[PDB]
């Protein structure tokens, strides 16, 4: 339709506009419009295409921007996201655990680029995981098998086991609280190491502190 | 339609066709336009000069015939005048200069009588207006008696021809006639016609069906007299007297042959007070060999008609039968891209079915629920349709479908104020009403559609009144530049709103955009539309009393010497 | 922005009116 595919071209336009005003909008839009539902895997198909390019340009303003975009539709109480949580799910692993997210700036760019992509994982976790079994194994085997391969670089570990804290409490103390002390001596490896230098100190400062202070709630 | 402008006399407002400069012109009071420079030449094709022009020439074949008046045409535009020397100089015009003494003398030549007095009575002080009808009928010779004056309200009137015919109809509408009446008091004769002279065409085995012997209960008792319908085809064109008329609307709706007679019979229908026809003419509804327009006005004469009583809601369920005529909305309006609409049978029909509705809306305000519920469902088949040639006219005139529907549903008037919480109405409606904003308007090189989409604006916004948000449109959409339609639709609704609007101010700044906008003929457009509609009304204080607009006056005189000479009677009306 | 909130409504609008016809079809 005309109105339809208007809205949709539209939206996309503002997806790669250095606006990011204008892309902010789009994602208030993508979460706020009812209607939608056609509109649905058209987006997502781009949004992933738009993911896979992206990853392969460094475009971490961009990959945000297509994060942000699967996260308002997820959250839309007028689009039954359920079908495409098969295809969402892998586009945002791949965000997370991605050999080539550079995070190379200042880490905030970056970091919050696999930081951002776990927290919708992480939604998805704790919204699907009842009523698919399939979801959660799939996911708690990738980001393990991450965290947990030395010849995985510092940024695909980090970015792994941030998205393991953030699963659930449960998570947390299963996986994460066993893997603990042998993850610190095989693969202190400073991070997995060089990889690390100061971001071990802060990438492991914040997983000795996400570590702590999802140990502490555990325990508690 | 030339004669609704020639049933005008006295100051308002008639003009002559043959306009002779003669010296001793001593009536000029109304020719104000001679035939002297410029403008006055501009102006004669306004739509007297024009069709009164036309319909002189028609006549004057019926009395020339046709291929008398071809031979003449035809030669006069082969017929040669040369210019020839004694040095052998051969020069040639035609293509080059031809004479009007010499057309005159040439068809007075083939064909015709007396043309001097014949067109002395089209441009002068001559036509008729009201022909005074009488009826009778005598049992005892069976001879049917018909009595036609004529009658004209005007300094020098006289008795005029005009061929008046009558048909009378039997029993079962299977008569015939004739007549002529042409002279100001006459009583005409009408022989025992109780037999047609189509007596067994198959007209009057309908009569003689069983109604000659089973009803000469009715057919002896001649209290019912033989129903003589009046003026076939406006046979002439005047205002008729005639007493009774509710058969005679009818029986010129089923039965006559020419469909002129027919669109002027629910004309009469429309208004003259006629008792109950609405299901004898719905056969004309939907007669598929007529008109768009008499399908049109037979629904416009439900609509005019409009219940009288307080059987309001049983017109309506044919309106709504015809509200969708045929609509097959399972396939459209995805399909009705790919169709033309089928015109949807003439789109002048289908406006004025939920328009018959909207007038009936209008007139009586106990309708206004159920009539809201139908046209509820006409708003549910719009916003699915695409760009199709034909579909413009379906369109246009669906908007002045939608405009009196919330105009009656808002009719609750006292200002518009804000039409406090209608939300549900206000939105919805305002939606269809503006153009959709991400919609490009570079690419329709038509716009009909939101030029009638700012009228569904306004009378939306007049029926109540909000003011200021209507002219700031229209002067936005007319600054802009792209489209000449849209701009002239624009520049039609800033006059509309000024026609409602009587704060000085907007009528100075409409006199500056008259001024400079500076398109010379849109100029115009908006100054005779500001000469039409006046600023006054019923009271007459300080009346035409002003002197700046005084001297743009003569300054907008002999702008005439510049070129548009449709300003300078801009000028000469408001003078 | 406006102006785009106001088109994404229009769309929604007339996905909706579509899904009915749809319905009514079947």
């Amino acid at each position: 339709s005309v109105e339809q595919q208007l809205y949709y071209k539209e939206i996309t336009e503002a997806c790669v506009g250095s606006c990011e005003a204008k892309r902010a909008e789009a994602l208030q839009s993508i979460a706020t419009d009812p209607g939608l539902y056609q509109m649905l895997p058209r987006f997502s198909t781009f949004i992933s295409e738009g993911v896979r390019v992206n990853v392969v340009q460094n475009n971490l303003a961009l990959l945000i921007y297509l994060m942000r975009m699967v996260k308002a539709l997820m959250d839309n109480p007028t689009l039954y996201l359920e079908k495409y949580v098969h295809e969402l799910i892998p586009a945002v692993m791949t965000c997370i655990v991605s050999r080539q997210l550079c995070l190379r700036p200042d880490v905030d760019n970056h970091w919050a680029l696999r930081d951002f992509a776990a927290r919708l994982v992480a939604q998805i976790c704790k919204h699907f995981s009842t009523t698919t079994n399939n979801i959660q194994s799939r996911i708690t085997k990738t980001f393990t098998k991450s965290w947990v391969d030395e010849k995985t670089p510092w940024t695909t570990r980090y970015g792994s086991i941030a998205g393991l804290a953030e699963l659930g409490h449960d998570v947390i103390k299963t996986l994460i609280l066993p893997r603990l002390q042998q993850e610190g001596e095989r693969i202190r490896s400073v991070l997995d190491g060089p990889v690390l230098s100061n971001i071990d100190r802060i990438g492991a400062d914040h997983v000795q502190s996400l570590l702590l202070k999802h140990c502490a709630p555990v325990l508690a | 339609k030339i004669v609704a402008y020639e049933l005008k006399t006295g100051g308002v407002l008639l003009h002559p066709i043959f306009g002779g400069g003669k010296e001793k012109d001593n009536p000029a009071s109304h020719l104000h336009f001679s035939i002297k420079h410029p403008h006055t030449l501009s102006w004669e094709y306004y739509s007297m000069f024009q069709c009164k022009a036309h319909l002189v020439m028609r006549l004057i074949e019926n009395r020339i015939s046709m291929e008398f008046m071809l031979q003449v045409f035809n030669k006069l535009l082969s017929l040669a005048s040369t210019a020839s020397s004694q040095k052998f100089q051969s020069h040639m015009w035609s293509q080059m200069l031809v004479s009007t003494s010499g057309f005159l003398k040439s068809i007075s030549n083939v064909s015709g009588k007396d043309i001097q007095p014949l067109i002395k009575q089209w441009v002068d002080q001559s036509g008729v207006v009201k022909f005074y009808g009488s009826f009778a009928f005598n049992r005892k010779r069976n001879v049917l008696e018909l009595e036609i004056k004529q009658d004209y309200t005007s300094p020098g009137t006289q008795k005029y021809v005009g061929p008046l015919k009558v048909t009378v109809q039997e029993l079962d509408g299977s008569f015939n006639h004739t007549l002529q009446i042409e002279e100001n008091s006459l009583k005409h004769d009408i022989p025992c016609h109780s037999k047609s002279r189509r007596n067994k065409k198959k007209k009057i085995p309908l009569m003689n069906g069983e109604e000659v012997d089973m009803d000469l209960s009715a057919m002896d008792a001649d209290s019912p007299l033989l129903w003589i319908r009046i003026d076939p085809d406006m046979s002439v064109l005047r205002k008729v007297e005639f007493e009774q008329a509710d058969f005679m609307w009818q029986y010129q709706l089923r039965y006559e042959r020419d469909v002129v007679a027919q669109q002027e019979s629910i004309l009469a229908l429309e208004k003259f007070p006629t008792p109950a026809s609405r299901l004898a003419l719905t056969d004309i509804l939907e007669q598929e060999q007529c008109f768009y327009r008499v399908r049109m006005s037979a629904c416009f004469c439900l609509a005019k008609i409009a219940n009288s009583m307080v059987s309001t809601w049983t017109g309506p369920p044919a309106m709504k039968s015809l509200f969708t005529r045929m609509f097959c909305c399972k396939s459209c309006p995805n399909i009705v891209k790919t169709n033309n609409f089928m015109s949807f049978q003439s789109y002048f029909l289908q406006k004025t079915m939920p328009v018959a509705m909207a007038l009936l809306r209008d007139v009586h305000n106990l309708c206004p629920k159920e009539v809201l519920t139908f046209i509820l469902d006409l708003i549910k088949y719009n916003d699915n349709r695409k760009n199709k040639f034909s579909d413009n006219y379906y369109r246009a005139e669906m908007i002045d479908a939608l405009a009196n529907s919330v105009t009656p549903a808002v009719s609750v008037n006292n200002e518009v104020r804000t039409l406090d919480n209608l939300n549900p109405d206000v939105r919805l409606i305002l939606e269809e009403i503006t153009r959709f904003l991400n919609m490009e308007k570079l690419l329709p090189s038509y716009r009909h559609t939101i030029t009638v989409s700012c009228l569904r604006a306004i009378r939306v916004l007049q029926k109540n009144g909000h003011v200021p948000s209507d002219p700031a449109l229209f002067k936005s959409y007319a600054e802009y530049g792209h489209f000449v339609d849209i701009r002239i639709a624009a520049l039609e609704a800033v006059v509309d709103y000024t026609k409602v609007d009587r704060s000085y101010e907007e009528l100075q700044w409409l006199l500056n955009m008259i001024q400079n906008d500076p398109v010379p003929y849109v100029r115009h457009k908006i100054l005779n539309m500001l000469t039409k509609n006046p600023p006054f009304t019923k009271n007459m204080e300080s009346p035409l009393c002003n002197e700046a607009l005084v001297d743009q006056l003569w300054k907008l005189m002999n702008s005439g010497t510049s070129h548009d000479w449709r300003l300078r009677c801009g000028a000469v009306d408001l003078y | 922005y406006q102006v785009l909130r106001e088109k994404a409504a229009s769309q929604r609008r007339d996905v909706e009116r579509a899904l009915t016809r749809f319905m009514a079809k079947t």
